[PDB]
């Protein structure tokens, strides 16, 4: 009919309305070539062409007929040309628009902002001594920024091990915005299992839930440098923080000047 | 117990012009910055005026 | 109509425009493909056969179309076969110029693709107290050691004093940092805080982290000098411009 457009972009052919493309006719995409004024003239359809690969297009007219973008993560070649086609068409402002909203600010309910990185080490170190032959641990736990909420990584660690951990005394609290702590009393040996790895599955399944995700690990078994006797256990985990549904200051790069 | 929200909108306007939203993965501190030496002199004290020592200047 | 070219690379058919080919003229890729010699023969479009992936091409041809580039780390045979089509068609030069320096004035640096960093700490005790003596060393020159020490220094001002701590430049691909009397807890910060510091660096350099290895001294006896030894492997996938 003529409110359908045949649009090849790359050498496929696609076929969509014309409000579709003109849902938004003020910016620079649709305005550049004549929708409305081809149809008069052909009266099958409008043949135009595009300079864009097929998979990146997909994601720009499929955005047209949802009003929804959600960007690649895994891709990360597809994500940067989404971000520069739609810069230059001037149709990324629509997808993302800007709003601020004074009245709805809150900052007795929050604390101090800060920016979450891309990349997350996290060492895991627990000294273990001999108290009269049995192992006592020291655990520490250690990010490498600010910002990981560590007060409820606590109780995560907290609660799993009010089942499973049989000493005499326990503790576990937050010593510093970057460090956790955790002592105990004369562990045995499968008891010391459980303790190893309860805290590092409430540790992984913290930072999974702050959006990350696990890049590598590495764990090491070695005595202190000025005690013998002193066993260090420090496993070692890289976070790599996933890709966001919408645009990033990552992206920035991508944009285009 | 509040949750924080994660993502937070920035304004950015491009060389032609056109406004649009970083959307910026930003949680908040949880851990007071006591480690600096410096002190800005709002915290909480302890209060010890109700304590009897054995300053003879004072009064019981 | 007849700007358009058909691309048939690996059974698979691409079609774009004249000028995105021929964005770079002196490249040995553009003289390979005579767009107005082979529009002049078959007046409807060119048609060109090629024998390389139909994936790999939509990455050389995206970097023409869009200026930016982003190389596949889940893929090292995808990766590897992206960056050699793009040196015999010397389309990698335009894509990752070399690097401007300003020290005297000299200008002339090639990134290599694959970068290893090795992190070697040096535990050592004396007399009851303990030192660390940490040593980054980067594999090639062309990397920017002056802003990583910045980033090292900035982000240890909050955890700790310049008392405990060393950390300057010895080498323009060594870096240097002392660390002497601090407490068993404080010492897993300063630890993966440089860590933290080196692969964000390094992401800032247009790079992407590929794997890390490291290795510890087992040894149960006294030991003058204890080792840990990190390895790093680095990958260049991007580019990254500063404002």
């Amino acid at each position: 009919a003529s409110d359908r457009a045949v649009i090849n972009a790359g050498g496929r052919r696609f076929e969509t309305l014309f409000s579709t493309l003109h849902r938004y006719p003020d910016t620079p995409f649709a305005q550049l070539f004549p929708l409305p004024g081809r149809g008069a003239r052909q009266h099958r359809g409008r043949e135009f062409f595009l300079d864009v690969t097929p998979h990146v297009f997909e994601y720009i007219l499929g955005f047209l007929r949802t009003n929804q973008l959600n960007l690649p993560a895994e891709n990360l070649q597809i994500r940067a040309e989404v971000v520069y086609s739609m810069n230059q068409w001037g149709l990324l402002e629509h997808a993302f628009p800007p709003e601020v909203i004074e009245d709805g600010e809150g900052c007795s309910t929050g604390g101090a902002v800060v920016k979450l990185p891309d990349v997350c080490v996290v060492q895991v170190c627990d000294h273990m001594q001999h108290d009269q032959g049995v192992k006592r641990h020291a655990l520490t736990i250690t990010y490498g920024a600010d910002g990981f909420q560590l007060r409820s990584l606590i109780r995560r660690v907290r609660r799993d091990l009010e089942r499973q951990l049989s000493s005499t005394y326990w503790q576990c609290y937050q010593t510093n915005e970057r460090a956790a702590f955790f002592v105990t009393t004369k562990v045995a040996n499968g008891t010391a299992d459980l303790l190893t790895t309860s805290v590092t599955q409430q540790l992984v399944e913290h930072t999974e839930s702050m959006g990350y995700s696990l890049a590598s690990s590495y764990v090491t078994l070695s005595p202190d440098v000025v005690h013998t006797s002193v066993r260090m256990l420090i496993h070692n985990f890289t976070f790599r923080r996933s890709r966001r549904v919408e645009v990033e200051p990552g992206d920035g790069i991508a944009l285009g000047e | 117990p509040r949750r924080i929200p994660g993502t937070t909108k920035v304004t950015y306007t491009n060389k032609k012009g056109r406004t649009f939203s970083f959307s910026v993965p930003v949680s908040e501190l949880t851990h007071p910055q006591v480690t600096l030496e410096s002190a800005a002199g709002t915290w909480r004290e302890m209060d010890t005026s109700f304590c009897e020592l054995g300053d003879i200047e004072d009064d019981m």
